[PDB]
Order: structure tokens, then sequence, then C-alpha cells
């Protein structure tokens, strides 16, 4: 059933296993119109699909014309993502395809197992873990390549870039974690303790800045602090 | 009107007949139960005084031959048998009605309640369900399991129910996935009421089945059964206007016979309140909605 703090080291074993995040897959902007009602605009979105072993991101691309003359398009976008995730297990080698797929929300559930009717042996699961893969659109090269979108597109990212040469994939998704808790509770003080020091660059492949081993626990550090202040402001506390 | 002879009642037994039901004494001078209304199914149905556990019982319809029950001591249950020869038969039923040691099935005039529960159920539909085929007559009990049960385990003792499942491949046509799961309209008419049903009649004889099923042998196979069904109409967008109008009346009377104190087992709350409150035929079930609110607005 559930993926939980009990059952969190299944993630870094050799099953072949991916998250699946749609709360970037319809986004909107609510304005004013001339008469004075409410409005959305729909802007370019995103499925998250990430092997929490590997780093392998399938950033699928949702351009706004998928949603032209739909209604009921939060709970088409569930649809919509399970469809897109079910056409990707297809695309794979039969080898690559994942043994489960974890939906980060539970309204995701029915949408995929009915999508994914043809592979019974794959394990759709919910999770227990609040993950902030809602962040992703604070990474700028991910929300660069949504915004620009012009059409459905899927691109193929690392979301650890080499750091798997150097830590464990248990580590490199605790490290991405608390990337994206920081940007998803603070994006300007996240972002600035990312990009402070000049020095430290993001390569071209990259999506992080090239930190050594002792500046990513510096790093680390900071986004932990970032976290605790703003719980206390939440909080009074 | 047709009679049910008993050789005996050996062991203290409620014995149940449709929605009637009698408690019998052990040795009491009991021969069976006449005034049966030809033109209907019948379920003559056991409760044990020494043993509540095992409802048991049998279907049967009086035109297909001459049914009596004979206590078996082996097996430790009342059995349904057939007699063959009319004549020894129309002498013994004769004879038990002479010394009145017969029950009369106690129909009011005014009462269409059976009727109104077994519309459409048909002897020839109960024995592909309940497979015994050397008998006219059909056994349930509390206990049989479902064939969708026994794939989630004697196929011998099954109830051969239709399968329905909203998450399979028969419900869900390829690239209609979110169309036929949030409406099964697909799904009623074109695979079970067209594929397998053939017609409307067949898919409420079994709704119906399964209902008395679950309602006098307590049978959780069957109560999954009848909530499936009713949730597949429910369920459809596009439903025969004739369809939905018949199923308001099936339900108003399952409901208005459930005994008041079996609501909390019987009765899938979550079918229910969607069936009634969010489905898309949550305004064509006028009798149903207005004899469930005063019954079971607890359940709602």
């Amino acid at each position: 059933g559930a993926m939980n703090s009990s059952n969190y080291a299944e993630l870094f074993n050799n099953d072949i296993k991916l998250f699946v995040d749609d709360t970037n897959v319809y986004r909107v902007t609510v304005h004013k119109t001339f008469e004075g009602n409410v409005a959305t605009k729909a802007i370019n979105g995103c499925i998250f699909t990430l092997n929490p072993k590997t780093g392998h991101l399938f950033l699928k691309i949702i351009h706004t014309s998928v949603w032209a003359g739909q209604k009921r398009l939060s709970q088409l976008a569930k649809w919509k993502t399970a469809e897109e995730v079910s056409a990707l297990v297809r695309s794979l080698p039969k080898e690559e395809q994942p043994k489960q797929i974890i939906v980060t929300r539970k309204a995701m559930l029915d949408p995929l197992e009915v999508h994914m009717l043809d592979f019974p042996n794959i394990a759709i699961r919910p999770t227990e873990l609040r993950l902030p893969f809602s962040a992703a659109m604070s990474i700028d090269k991910l929300s660069d390549v949504v915004m620009k979108a012009t059409e459905p597109q899927m691109v193929l990212f690392n979301i650890y870039d080499d750091w798997l040469d150097r830590i464990s994939s248990y580590t490199a998704f605790s490290r991405l974690t608390l990337l994206l808790r920081a940007l998803k509770t603070n994006e300007e003080s996240a972002k600035m303790i990312l990009l402070s020091d000049p020095t430290i660059t993001i390569k071209s492949y990259h999506l992080w800045p090239s930190f050594t081993d002792e500046q990513w626990i510096t790093i680390e550090s900071q986004m932990r602090d970032l976290i605790l202040t703003e719980y206390g402001r939440k909080y009074n506390v | 009107m047709n009679t049910v002879p008993f050789t005996s009642a050996p062991i203290e037994v409620t014995i149940g007949i449709d929605q009637y039901s009698f408690n019998v004494k052990e040795n009491q001078p009991f021969h069976g139960i006449k005034d049966i209304p030809i033109g209907h199914v019948h379920v003559i149905h056991f409760q044990h005084a020494d043993n509540s556990s095992m409802r048991y019982g049998y279907w049967f319809d009086c035109r297909m031959g001459n049914f009596y029950i004979q206590y078996d001591p082996k097996d430790g249950l009342y059995k349904m048998m057939e007699e063959r020869d009319g004549a020894k038969f129309e002498n013994i039923v004769h004879n038990f009605k002479e010394r009145q040691m017969m029950v009369s099935y106690p129909k009011i005039d005014e009462d269409d309640t059976w009727y109104n529960l077994t519309e459409f159920v048909q002897m020839d539909k109960i024995r592909k369900i309940v497979r015994k085929d050397e008998n006219q007559f059909s056994y349930v009990d509390s206990s049989m399991t479902t064939v969708q049960e026994n794939e989630l385990s004697d196929p011998a003792h099954s109830l051969n129910y239709t399968v329905i499942n909203f998450k399979s491949r028969e419900a869900i046509r390829p690239g209609h996935e979110m169309e036929d799961f949030l409406d099964k309209s697909y799904y009623l008419n074109t695979v079970m009421l067209q594929g397998i049903f053939k017609n409307s009649s067949n898919y409420f004889g079994e709704l119906q089945f399964a209902f008395l099923n679950a309602m006098f042998f307590g049978n959780y196979g069957s109560s999954l059964q009848w909530h499936a069904m009713i949730e597949l109409i429910c369920s459809s967008a596009t439903v025969p206007k004739h369809m939905l109008d018949k199923l308001d009346e099936i339900l108003y009377y399952q409901i208005k016979t459930l005994p008041e104190q079996y609501s909390d087992i019987l009765l899938n709350e979550r079918v229910w309140n969607i069936c009634l409150y969010s489905s898309f035929q949550k305004n064509s079930l006028h009798n149903t909605e207005k004899i469930m609110e005063n019954k079971y607005p607890e359940l709602l």
C-alpha cells in the first residue's frame, strides 16, 4: 500500500520505480474581467515524473492548448496526467518499465490505475510523505523550458546533476527534498542562498550549482535554518 | 396452489417461505407448506434453533416438479428432494392436508410484495448462477462465495453472478479511460445489457436474486453483487427511461422489505449516498429516495 517514513529505504532499492506529481499540470492566473467578474488564464504546466534511484526526471510539458474547449479542467488534469504517464511507460523498453508508480496525491490513484489496466503487474501506490515536488517550477531551468514550450514536449533531466558520482541515492534524494522544501517555504531566500556566491556556477548541463562536498554541507545547513525560521514565523513558536 | 410437504421436523428450526417465517419445535407434527402461489419462484429457508449459524435454503418453482423436504440426520439439514411419482405425491399431500398438518402460505390478497421482489427472477436463470444441474431446485446458504470473491475457493459451491468490476478492461475501452470510468453507460448498455444479459429483464432478475440471497441468508457476496448492479446503472448518464422507472420500483420494494435492524450490514453507505445524491441518476429514483430518507435517514 502507502509509502511512509517506515518503508522509506524501498525508494533506493533496485526495483525500478517512479514518483508522479501532478501539482503543476493545470496552472492558472486568476484575474478580473472588464465587467468585474473573475476569470482564469491557463499557463503551461508539467508532469513531474522522477526515478528517485537514478535522478532521471521525465518532465512532460503540458501546453495550454490541451485545455482548449475542455470542461472540469482540475479533473481532466488528473486523467491527462494518467494518460501521459501510461504513454511514457508504454514508450519504455520492458526492462526499463517501473515495477511501482507512487503518486504524491491520492486523487491520482484511480486515474492512473484505469490508464495502467494493461500493466496489472505495475503497483500504483499513494504516499503518506509530504513531498515538496510542487516547488519543481522554482528550479529556473525547468520553469524556463515549461514557459517557453509552444507545443506538448517531453524533456529529460537528471535532477541530481552529477551528485551520484559522490553520494548515494538516499543522500541525493534527501538533498533534493531539502532544496525543494526550502524553495517551497521561502523561494527568494532559498534562491539567494543557492546563488549568493557568483564564483560557484551552474554548468550548462546541470540544474544546481557545482558545490564542493564542503560547500553542500554549508548550503544544506543554510536551507535547514531557512526552513526552521519560516516555521517559527508561520506558527508564532 | 402448490404444496411442499415435509417428511417430518426432527430438529427445532425457524422455517422461512419467501418473506414469511414460522418456528417449528423438535419433533412437532409439521408436514409442510400448502397454498403456495403458482407463477412465482419461491425460497424455503432454514435456521436451526441450536446453530443460528448457516441460514440455508432452496429456490424452486412448483411448476417444474413435485418437491418435498426431508431432514437428513447424516448431513444435519433439511434437504429439498423431487418426487417423480406424481400419484405417490398427490396421495401424501392429500393425507397431510386432511390431517391439517400443514401451514398455509399466508398471502394477503392486496399484497404484491413477493411479486414485486421476484418480478424478473427466473428459475432457469437461478440454475445458471447456482450450478447443480441434476436438481430442478437451487441450494444457497450464508457462507457460499461468488465467482468474483474466489478471484480476489471450491467452484462447485459458488454463486456464478455476472462479474462487474469498474476498473477492468471489460469496463473501460482503450482511449476512453476517463469517459468510461466517470460515465459507465458503455459498460451498462453495450457490455452488460446487449453483450451478457441480452435484455434489462435478465439484469433486473440477477439484481433481485442477489438482494434476496443477501436478505434471507446474509450472503455477503450477494450483497456486493446487488450494490454493484445498482451502482452500474446510477453511474451511467444514459439509461433507458423504462429501466430507471423499473429500477426505482424494484429498489423501493427491497428497501421496504429489509428488516429495519439489518440496515447496518445489508446497506452500503457509500453506494446509496452516491446513487441518491451524487450519481447521474440522483433525481431519477423518487420512490427509492423517499423511502430511504424516511426509513434510514442515519445511513444518509
